[PDB]
C-alpha cells in the first residue's frame, strides 16, 4: 500500500488506456493514402486493434502523415497539428515524408515531415506495406506503454 | 423490394468467415521477389562481396546511396563508408539489379520502423549486420528466384 | 466467427435485464408482495386514502 | 553561411530547457544550426517539441539527474560550453528549495572545471542580492556566489523576469482575474518592476557566447521602462479587456492566502515564495555589465504584450 | 485530335520572354486551366485571357520554374519556428 | 475526407447552395517534370507510378510506348500480352477504387470493405511478379522486366472466375438501391459536344453517349486481337458513368479470358542489348554482355532526338506523354498529360447551382486523383 | 423531481470530472476554431435562406394542428359520435388541405 | 429507498450504451467481413471502458472563440433528457405510472434536438452552424409525422397511459393491425435518432463530424453517449408499443426476459441498416417526408379514427 505502488497502478491504467484505443486522423496526402486504407481493409483490419479513423482532430489524437508533403500544404498541416488535443502524437510514413524521399530535391517539397511537426515513430517504405505499418503502430503502443 | 434485397445481401455477408489474419501471430503471404530492408552480404568464404564499382550510386534515382572507396592494404578494392538512407530510398530495387557481384540485396525483411530519424541513415556496418542476420533467408530467396532473372 | 459476436451482445441484455427486474421486485419488497398500486384517478387514490388509516 | 544546416563550434549543455527557458535559446542556436545537448530530467513527451528545432543529428536528449555527480558528468562530457538553467519557483518536496539553487549549480561548476569546459554560464534574478523576504533570491545568491567561487570565469545572468506570452509571470497576473479582483498590497508605488523579455534575453545569451568580452562579467537584463506595478496591471487588463478590479489588502492576509494555496499536491497557482516575488521591486542599477553591452537593444514590451495575452481575451 | 477521322496533329509557335501572345481559350474551349499553368511555370503571357493566376506553386514564390535555368532546389524553404510559433 | 486530403475547393456558398466552386490545385505539386529532366530515361520511369498511383501499371505502359516510338523498337509479343494483361488488372483496380470510394463519399461505407479484399488479392499479384505490392516498376521501355513466375497464371484464373459474383453483388447493393439512384441520376449532366470542347476523356465522354474510345480507335497493342464491348452511356449523369465503370469492369474481365487463352512462349525483354540489359546468367560470363550492362546502368541508353505525344486508354481517361529526346540519355522535356486535369477544369461549369452534397458526389464522378492533377 | 435532480447532478458531475482532471496546457492557436486546417475567412454570419422559413413555418402551423389532434382518443368515447365524427375528419381534411395548397403553389 | 431504484435505473443503462458501442463495432464489423474489436478483450469486452478512459483522460479544451456557458450546458442537457426519457417505461412495471407518459416521451424527444441547436450555435465554427441548422431541419420535419402516427396508433389502445398498452396487446400484437404506421414509426425513429440513411447531423464525410466537431473529450463523450441512449430507447419504445407479450403478474421477470429480446432485436437492426444504405442528402431527406410519408400518415390517420366507429370497437 505504498503510494508508489498505487502510482504504478494508475500509471498502468491510463497509459494502458490511451494505448489501447488510439484514434488516428489521416493526411493521406499522396499515394500512401491507399496503403493506409489497406490497413483498414478487412484482411488486416486496423479496427480490431481498436484504432479507428475518425475525422476532425478534436475527436482524434495520433496522426498519420501518409504521402508526400508540399510547400503550399504545410501551413495547413501545422494548423491541424496545433488543433489536436493533448496528448497528441504523429506518425511519419513511407519514404514520403521521412525526408522528401524520392522528391528530396524539388522546390515545392518540404524535405522531412519532421521540419514542421515533432514526429513520433517512423515507418519507412515506399509505400510501406500496410503490414509494416501495422508493426509501426504496434510499436507506437509499445512506446506509449513506456510513458 | 430491392431495399430489403440489399439488406438481405449484407445479412448474407454476415455469415461468411471473416477474412482477417491474426497479425502479429500470423503474417501475410509474400513473394520471393519481394523488396524490403537492404543488406550487403558476404561470400561463403566469409569475405564481403562489395567491390565499390559504385554504380549503385549511379543508378539509384533517389541517389540515396553514397560511397567512398579506398584501397585495401592487400590492394583489393573496398568501400570505406558505404551508406544509404531509408529516408530517401524508394525501394525500387534498381540496386538489386545493378550489382555485378550481386553484393547489395534488397532483403525480405520488411519491418524496421524506428523511433529516430538518425537511425534510418544506415552505415556500412549496419548493412553488414543486416546481412549477417538474414543470410540464410536471403540466400534462400535468391536461390528461389535467380533463374527468372 | 459470427457467433463470437455473442459475448458482446449478451452483456447488453443482462444490463438491460437489470432494471426490469430491479424495479419489479423492489415494489414487492416494499409493498409486501402486494405488487404496487396504480392510482391514475382520484377515486383509486381515495381507496388508498381510506386505506393506510384503516390499517 | 549561418543556417539550419550550418555548423558552429557550440556544444551547449542546457539543463532544464523543458520550461519557459530555453526553447527560445535552443531555437536561436538552431537557426545558427549549432549543435545542442539538451538533457531531460522529466519525461520524453514534454521534450518532444524540442525535436524540430534541430537538424537531424543536432539536438541530443540525454537522461540525467542533478543529484548524482556522474549523472551530470554525463551531459558535460563533451560539451564545449555548459549553461545551467534549473529552478522551480515553488519548492518541490524531494528537491528541497535550497539544493536547487545550491548543490546543482555547484556540481555543475566543479565538473565544469574537471571536464575542462570552455565556458560555463548561470542565471540568477536581479534581486538575488540577499534580502529577508523570499528564500529564492538568497539561495540563488548562494549558488551564484558558489559557482563564482568554483567557476569564477563564468559569466552570470541577472534577468529581472523575462517577458513572454507563455511567461509564468504576465499570464499569472492576467489570470488573477479568475478569482475576481487583483490583490494589491497597497496599490500604486508599493512596488515597481521591469521585464527583459524572452527573445531579447535569448538573443542576448547566445550573443554573450558570441562575445569574447563576456567572460567572468555578471550580466544583468532589464526592461527599457520602469513601469509602476499598478499602471502595469492596468495595462494588462487594458490589453486583456477583462474587467479591472484593484484589490487593496493588508500585507499579512496575502501571505495567509499563499499558505492556503501551497497546500495543493500538484503545482499551486500561488505560493508564499511567489508572494514575496510580488511586492519587492527590482533595483535600478545599470553599471553592471548587461544587455546593451552585448550590442542588442531591448524590444519594448508595449508592442508585444498583445500577442502574449490574446488568449485571455473574451 | 479529330474524331471521325481519328487522327492527331500538332501545331506550334514561338514567343519572346516579353511579347504577350494572345490566349487561345475560345478556340479550343478547354484551355482555361493551361493558360494559368504556363503562366505560372513560365514568364509567358496570354492576351485576352480572363484570369491568369498561380497554380502548381506556393503563394509568393515568385520566379517561374521550368525556365530551363532556375535551380530545382529553388531559392527557398519553409520550416516551423517556435520562437515566432510559425512556419 | 471528401477533399481527398489535397484539395482546397473554396466556394462562395449561399444558404446551402454553392454559387461557384473554386478549385485550387497544386496542393500536392511535388514538382515532377523539373526533376525528370535531370535523370536518365530508365531512372525516370518510377515517377510515373508516383503519378496516377491508383492506376500504376498503365502509366508505365504509356511511357514505355512513348519511348519505343522514339527508339523505334518493338517488344516481343509475350511482353505485349503481359502489358495488356496487367493493363487490365489495373483497369479493374482503378474502377474498384473509383466506384467504391465514390460510394464511400456518399456514405455507403460497406461495398468498400467487400471489394478491398479483392483488391488486396490483386496486390498479391503485383506482389508476386514485381516484388512490390504496388508501384511495380515492372514495365520497361524495352518491354517488361523479369519474366513472371510459373505458378501465377492458374492463380489468376482461379480468382478471375470467381470475381464476377463479387462485382455482381456489389451491383445488387447499388444499381437498384433507389436511394443511391436518387442521389445520383440527374447530376451532373454535360453536353456531348461541350465535353469535346473541354477535352473530356474516357468515361466522361462515353457518359454523354459519344462513341469514341482509344483501344478500339487507335489500338496500340494486342487490342487488335482482343474482343470486348465498350459500354456507351446516355444521359451523361453520374449514374450512367457509374454503369460505365461497372460494365467496363466486366469487359476487362472478358479480356482476361482471352489473354489467358493466347499467351505465347518466347522472350519478354527485347533482344536489343543496346537497350535491354543482359540476363544475369549471361552478363557474368561474356564481355559485351557485361559492358552493355554497365553502360546501360551508368550512362543509360541514348535516344534519337525527337518529340512525341503518345496516349493510351488509362482507366480515368487517356494518359498522355509528350516528350522530347535531345539525343542525350537525359530526356529534355516530358510534359505529362493528366486526364484528370481537364476534368477538374470542367467541374465548375458542370456544378453550378447544385446542392453542396451533390458537388461532393460530382467530384467523385470525376473520379479524379490529385496526385495526377498536380503532376 | 427527485429523478430529475439525480440525473442533472449526475451529468454535471461528469462535466466536472471532465474538465478538472486532465490537468494540462491550453494555449492559443490550439484553442483557435477548427476550419479544416486553414484559418477561417470570417466568423459565422448570415446563412440566409427563404427556404428555411418557407417550410419551417409550415412546421409550426402543423404542430399547432396536432396539438388539436391530441384530445381525440378521449373524445372518441363521447356519448354522441356523429356530432363528433365530422370534426374528427374535418380538421384532418384541412390539415391535408393546407398541405395541398402548399403542395402546388410551389 | 426509491432513490436506489432510480440509481438502479441509471447505472445499468449507461453500461448498456457502452456495450452498445462495442456491439456496434462488432456487428457492423462482421457485415464488412472484417472482425470488429477483438485484441483487447479477449472478445473485445473490456474495450468500451478503455475507450471512455481514453476520452476523459484526454484534455478537453475550452475553445477561444466559443462562448463557454452554452458550450458546457448543452451536453448536460443531452445526457439529462436522454436518461430522463427512460423513467416512465413499463418494464413491465413502470418506474412511474404517468397517466400520459407517451406524450411525455414526445416532450423529452422534442427538447432533445434543441441541445443540438445550441451545440452548433455556441461552437461558433462554420461547419458547426451549417450542420446544426440542417440538423434541426430534418429533426423537426420528422417530429411532426412522428407525433401524428403515434397518435393514430394510440387511438385504439385506449389512452395515453403506457401500462395499458400491455393490456391491449394480450394477444394479436398491435403490429398486425397497423403495420404501415409501424413502418413510418420505424423510419421516423430512424431519422429522429439521426441514424443510418438519415445521417446528416453527424454529416460525416459531408461535413466532417457535423455539429459535434468542436467538442473535444468529455462533452463529446456526452453527446455520443446520449445519442446511443436515444437509439436504444426509441427501440425499446417501439418494442413495447408494437410488439406485445404474455404477462403473468406473478412472474414479471419472465416478461422482461422476453422484452429485452424484442427490443434488442430492433436495435441490432439499425446497425444492420447502417451497413447497408448511403445517406439521403438534405433535399430528399425532407422530400420523401413532406411529399410522401405525410399524406399516407394522414389517410391512415382518418382511417384509424374511423375504424372504431364502424367496427363498434372503441377501446
Ligand atoms: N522571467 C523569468 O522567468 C526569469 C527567470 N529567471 C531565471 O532563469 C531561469 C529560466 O527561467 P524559466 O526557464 O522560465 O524557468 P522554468 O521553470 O521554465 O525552467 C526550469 C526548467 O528546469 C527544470 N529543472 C530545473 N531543475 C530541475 C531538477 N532538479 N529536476 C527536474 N527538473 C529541473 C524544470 O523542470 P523540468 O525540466 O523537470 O520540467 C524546468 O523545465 C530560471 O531558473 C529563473 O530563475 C531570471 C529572470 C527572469
Ligand atoms: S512513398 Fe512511394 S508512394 Fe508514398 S509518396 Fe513517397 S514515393 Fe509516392
Ligand atoms: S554494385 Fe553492389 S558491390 Fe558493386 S559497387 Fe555498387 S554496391 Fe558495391
Ligand atoms: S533501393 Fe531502389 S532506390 Fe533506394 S537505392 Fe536501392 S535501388 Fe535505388
Amino acid at each position: 500500500s505504498r503510494g508508489e505502488y498505487v502510482v504504478a497502478k494508475l500509471d498502468d491504467l491510463v497509459n494502458w488506456a490511451r494505448r489501447s484505443s488510439l484514434w488516428p486522423m489521416t493526411f493521406g496526402l499522396a499515394c500512401c493514402a491507399v496503403e493506409m486504407m489497406h490497413m483498414a481493409a478487412p484482411r488486416y483490419d486496423m479496427d480490431r486493434f481498436g484504432v479507428v479513423f475518425r475525422a476532425s482532430p478534436r475527436q482524434s489524437d495520433v496522426m498519420i502523415v501518409a504521402g508526400t508533403l508540399t510547400n503550399k500544404m504545410a501551413p495547413a498541416l501545422r494548423k491541424v497539428y496545433d488543433q489536436m488535443p493533448e496528448p497528441r502524437y504523429v506518425v511519419s510514413m513511407g519514404s514520403c515524408a521521412n525526408g522528401g524521399g524520392y522528391y528530396h530535391y524539388s522546390y515545392s517539397v518540404v524535405r522531412g515531415c519532421d521540419r514542421i511537426v515533432p514526429v513520433d515513430i517512423y515507418v519507412p517504405g515506399c509505400p510501406p506495406t500496410a503490414e509494416a505499418l501495422l508493426y509501426g503502430i504496434l510499436q507506437l503502443q509499445r512506446k506509449i506503454k513506456r510513458e | 423490394t430491392e431495399l430489403v434485397r440489399g439488406l438481405g445481401m449484407t445479412l448474407s455477408y454476415l455469415f461468411r468467415e471473416p477474412a482477417t489474419i491474426n497479425y502479429p501471430f500470423e503474417k501475410g503471404p509474400l513473394s520471393p521477389r519481394f523488396r524490403g530492408e537492404h543488406a550487403l552480404r558476404r561470400y561463403p568464404s566469409g569475405e564481403e562481396r562489395c567491390i565499390a564499382c559504385k554504380l549503385c550510386e549511379a543508378v539509384c534515382p533517389a541517389q540515396a546511396i553514397t560511397i567512398e572507396a579506398e584501397p585495401r592494404a592487400d590492394g583489393s578494392r573496398r568501400t570505406t563508408r558505404y551508406d544509404i538512407d531509408m529516408t530517401k530510398c524508394i525501394y525500387c530495387g534498381f540496386c538489386q539489379e545493378a550489382c555485378p557481384v550481386d553484393a547489395i540485396v534488397e532483403g525480405p525483411n520488411f519491418e524496421f520502423s524506428t523511433e529516430t530519424h538518425e537511425e534510418l541513415l544506415y552505415n556500412k556496418e549496419k548493412l553488414l549486420n543486416n546481412g549477417d542476420k538474414w543470410e540464410a533467408e536471403i540466400a534462400a530467396n535468391i536461390q528461389a528466384d535467380y533463374l527468372y532473372r | 466467427m459470427w457467433f463470437e459476436i455473442l459475448p458482446g451482445i449478451a452483456v447488453m441484455a443482462a444490463c438491460l435485464f437489470i432494471p426490469g427486474m430491479a424495479t419489479a421486485h423492489i415494489h414487492k419488497f416494499t409493498n409486501g408482495g402486494k405488487e404496487k398500486r396504480v392510482a391514475h384517478f382520484s377515486y383509486q387514490w381515495n381507496l388508498m386514502e381510506r386505506d393506510r388509516r384503516i390499517s | 553561411k549561418g543556417g539550419r544546416s550550418s555548423v558552429s563550434g557550440i556544444v551547449a549543455t542546457v539543463f532544464g530547457a523543458t520550461g519557459f527557458l530555453g526553447r527560445y535559446v535552443v531555437n536561436h542556436l538552431g537557426r545558427m544550426g549549432s549543435q545542442v545537448i539538451v538533457p531531460y530530467r522529466c519525461e520524453p513527451y514534454d521534450t518532444m517539441h524540442l525535436r524540430p528545432m534541430g537538424d537531424l543529428g543536432q539536438i541530443i536528449f540525454m537522461e540525467w539527474n542533478g543529484k548524482d555527480k556522474d549523472s551530470i558528468r554525463k551531459v558535460v562530457e563533451h560539451s564545449n560550453v555548459v549553461i545551467n538553467l534549473v529552478g522551480r519557483e515553488w519548492e518541490t518536496k524531494n528537491f528541497d528549495f535550497e539544493d536547487v539553487f545550491v548543490k546543482i549549480p555547484h556540481a555543475i561548476a566543479q565538473v565544469s572545471k574537471e571536464a575542462g569546459v570552455e565556458k560555463l554560464i548561470h542565471i540568477s534574478h536581479l534581486n538575488a542580492d540577499i534580502k529577508s523576504p523570499s528564500r529564492y533570491l538568497r539561495s540563488k545568491a548562494v549558488g551564484e556566489k558558489e559557482v563564482r567561487a568554483a567557476f569564477p570565469e563564468a559569466t552570470i545572468i541577472k534577468p529581472s523576469d523575462i517577458f513572454g506570452r507563455e511567461d509564468r509571470f504576465l499570464n499569472y497576473f492576467a489570470s488573477m482575474r479568475w478569482f475576481g479582483g487583483v490583490p494589491l498590497i497597497s496599490l500604486g508605488k508599493e512596488t515597481v518592476k521591469q521585464p527583459v523579455y524572452i527573445v531579447d534575453v535569448s538573443k542576448g545569451i547566445i550573443n554573450a557566447i558570441k562575445d569574447p568580452d563576456a567572460k567572468g562579467k555578471t550580466f544583468a537584463f532589464v526592461g527599457p521602462n520602469r513601469y509602476l506595478l499598478f499602471d502595469l496591471v492596468q495595462y494588462i487588463f487594458a490589453v486583456a479587456y477583462r474587467p479591472f478590479l484593484p484589490y487593496p489588502l493588508p500585507h499579512f492576509a496575502y501571505r495567509w492566502v499563499g499558505r492556503l494555496f501551497e497546500v495543493s499536491p500538484f503545482e499551486p497557482w500561488t505560493t508564499r515564495d511567489k508572494v514575496e516575488r510580488v511586492h519587492m521591486s527590482d533595483m535600478t542599477l545599470p553599471h553592471l555589465p548587461g544587455l546593451e553591452d552585448l550590442g542588442i537593444q531591448a524590444t519594448p514590451l508595449e508592442l508585444k504584450a498583445i500577442e502574449v495575452l490574446r488568449r485571455h481575451r473574451t | 485530335l479529330s474524331l471521325r477521322f481519328n487522327s492527331r496533329i500538332r501545331v506550334k509557335t514561338y514567343t519572346d520572354e516579353l511579347t504577350p501572345i494572345e490566349s487561345s481559350v475560345t478556340v479550343y474551349k478547354a484551355a482555361n486551366w493551361y493558360e494559368r499553368e504556363i503562366w505560372d511555370m513560365f514568364g509567358v503571357f496570354f492576351a485576352n485571357h480572363p484570369d491568369l493566376r498561380r497554380i502548381l506553386t506556393d503563394y509568393g514564390f515568385e520566379g517561374h520554374p521550368f525556365r530551363k535555368d532556375f535551380p530545382l532546389s529553388g531559392y527557398v524553404e519553409l520550416r516551423y519556428d517556435d520562437e515566432v510559433k510559425r512556419v | 475526407p471528401a477533399a481527398h486530403g489535397v484539395l482546397r475547393l473554396v466556394m462562395e456558398l449561399s444558404g446551402e447552395m454553392v454559387r461557384k466552386c473554386d478549385p485550387h490545385i497544386g496542393l500536392l505539386h511535388r514538382g515532377t517534370e523539373k526533376l525528370i529532366e535531370y535523370k536518365t530515361y530508365l531512372q525516370a520511369l518510377p515517377y510515373f507510378d508516383r503519378l496516377d498511383y491508383v492506376s500504376m501499371m498503365c502509366n508505365e505502359q504509356a511511357y514505355s510506348l512513348a519511348v519505343e516510338k522514339l527508339l523505334n523498337i518493338q517488344p516481343p509479343p509475350r511482353a505485349q500480352w503481359i502489358r495488356v494483361l496487367f493493363g487490365e488488372i489495373t483497369r479493374l483496380l482503378n474502377h474498384i477504387m473509383a466506384v467504391t470510394t465514390h460510394a464511400l463519399d456518399i456514405g455507403a461505407m460497406t461495398p468498400f470493405f467487400w471489394m478491398f479484399e479483392e483488391r488486396e488479392k490483386m496486390f498479391e499479384f503485383y506482389e508476386r511478379v514485381s516484388g512490390a505490392r504496388m508501384h511495380a516498376a515492372y514495365i520497361r521501355p524495352g518491354g517488361v522486366h523479369q519474366d513472371l513466375p510459373l505458378g501465377l497464371l492458374d492463380d489468376i484464373y482461379e480468382f478471375s472466375k470467381n470475381f464476377s459474383f463479387r462485382i455482381d453483388e456489389l451491383e445488387e447493393m447499388l444499381t437498384n438501391n433507389r436511394i443511391w439512384r436518387n442521389r445520383t441520376v440527374d447530376i451532373g449532366v454535360v453536353t456531348a459536344e461541350d465535353a469535346l470542347n473541354y477535352g473530356f476523356s474516357g468515361v466522361m465522354l462515353r457518359g454523354s453517349g459519344i462513341q469514341w474510345d482509344l483501344r478500339k480507335t487507335q489500338p496500340y497493342d494486342v487490342y487488335d486481337q482482343v474482343e470486348f464491348d465498350v459500354p456507351i452511356g446516355s444521359r451523361g449523369d453520374c449514374y450512367d458513368r457509374y454503369l460505365c465503370r461497372v460494365e467496363e469492369m466486366r469487359q476487362s474481365l472478358r479480356i482476361i479470358s482471352q489473354c489467358l487463352n493466347k499467351m505465347p512462349p518466347g522472350e519478354i525483354k527485347v533482344d536489343d542489348a543496346k537497350v535491354s540489359p543482359p540476363k544475369r546468367a549471361e552478363m557474368k560470363t561474356s564481355m559485351e554482355s557485361l559492358i552493355h550492362h554497365f553502360k546501360l546502368y551508368t550512362e543509360g541508353y541514348q535516344v534519337p532526338p525527337g518529340a512525341t505525344y503518345t496516349a493510351i486508354e488509362a482507366p480515368k481517361g487517356e494518359f498522355g506523354v509528350y516528350l522530347v529526346s535531345d539525343g542525350s540519355s537525359r530526356p529534355y522535356r516530358c510534359k505529362i498529360k493528366a486526364p484528370g486535369f481537364a476534368h477538374l477544369a470542367g467541374l465548375d461549369k458542370m456544378s453550378k447551382g447544385h446542392m453542396l452534397a451533390d458537388v461532393v458526389a460530382i467530384i467523385g464522378t470525376q473520379d479524379i486523383v490529385f496526385g495526377e492533377v498536380d503532376r | 423531481m427527485l429523478t430529475l435532480l439525480t440525473n442533472v447532478t449526475l451529468a454535471s458531475l461528469l462535466v466536472l470530472i471532465a474538465f478538472w482532471l486532465p490537468q494540462l496546457n491550453a494555449y492559443s492557436e490550439k484553442t483557435s476554431p477548427y476550419e479544416c486546417g486553414f484559418d477561417p475567412m470570417g466568423s459565422a454570419r448570415l446563412p440566409f435562406s427563404m427556404k428555411f422559413f418557407l417550410v419551417a413555418i409550415t412546421f409550426l402551423l402543423f404542430d399547432l394542428e396536432i396539438a388539436l389532434l391530441l384530445p381525440l382518443p378521449w373524445a372518441s368515447q363521447t356519448n354522441n359520435l356523429k356530432t363528433m365524427l365530422t370534426m374528427a375528419l374535418f380538421l384532418l381534411i384541412l390539415l391535408a388541405a393546407s398541405l395541398a395548397y402548399e403542395w402546388t403553389q410551389k | 429507498m426509491f432513490m436506489i431504484n432510480i440509481l438502479s435505473l441509471i447505472i445499468p443503462i449507461l453500461l448498456a450504451v457502452a456495450f452498445l458501442t462495442l456491439v456496434e463495432r462488432k456487428v457492423l464489423g462482421y457485415m464488412q467481413l472484417r472482425k470488429g474489436p477483438n485484441v483487447v478483450g479477449p472478445y473485445g469486452l473490456l474495450q468500451p471502458i478503455a475507450d471512455a478512459l481514453k476520452l476523459f483522460t484526454k484534455e478537453p479544451l475550452r475553445p477561444a472563440t466559443s462562448s463557454i456557458s452554452m458550450f458546457i450546458i448543452a451536453p448536460i442537457l443531452a445526457l439529462s433528457l436522454a436518461l430522463t426519457m427512460w423513467v416512465p417505461l413499463p418494464m413491465p412495471y413502470p418506474l412511474i405510472n404517468m397517466n400520459l407518459g407517451v406524450l411525455f416521451m414526445l416532450a423529452m424527444s422534442s427538447l432533445a434536438v434543441y441541445s443540438i441547436l445550441w451545440s452548433g450555435w455556441a461552437s461558433n465554427s462554420k461547419y458547426a452552424l451549417i450542420g446544426a441548422l440542417r440538423a434541426v431541419a430534418q429533426t423537426i420535419s420528422y417530429e411532426v409525422t412522428l407525433a401524428i402516427i403515434l397518435l393514430s396508433v394510440l387511438l385504439m389502445n385506449g389512452s395515453y397511459t403506457l401500462s395499458t398498452l400491455i393490456t391491449t396487446q394480450e394477444h394479436i400484437w398491435m403490429i398486425f393491425t397497423s403495420w404501415p404506421l409501424a413502418m413510418m414509426w420505424f423510419i421516423s425513429t430512424l431519422a429522429e435518432t439521426n441514424r443510418a440513411p438519415f445521417d446528416l447531423t453527424e454529416g460525416e464525410s459531408e461535413l466532417v463530424s457535423g455539429f459535434n466537431v468542436e467538442y473535444a473529450a468529455g462533452p463529446f463523450a456526452m453527446f455520443f453517449m446520449a445519442e446511443y441512449a436515444n437509439i436504444i430507447m426509441m427501440n425499446a419504445f417501439t418494442a413495447i408499443l408494437f410488439l406485445g407479450a404474455s404477462h403473468d403478474p406473478h412472474t414479471p421477470e419472465l416478461y422482461t426476459i422476453n422484452f429485452v429480446l424484442k427490443t434488442l432485436a430492433l436495435t441490432i437492426t439499425f446497425l444492420w441498416i447502417r451497413a447497408s444504405y448511403p445517406r439521403f442528402r438534405y433535399d430528399q431527406l425532407m422530400h420523401l417526408l413532406w411529399k410522401s410519408f405525410l399524406p399516407l400518415t394522414l389517410a391512415l390517420c382518418m382511417w384509424h379514427i374511423s375504424l372504431p366507429i364502424m367496427t363498434a370497437s372503441i377501446p
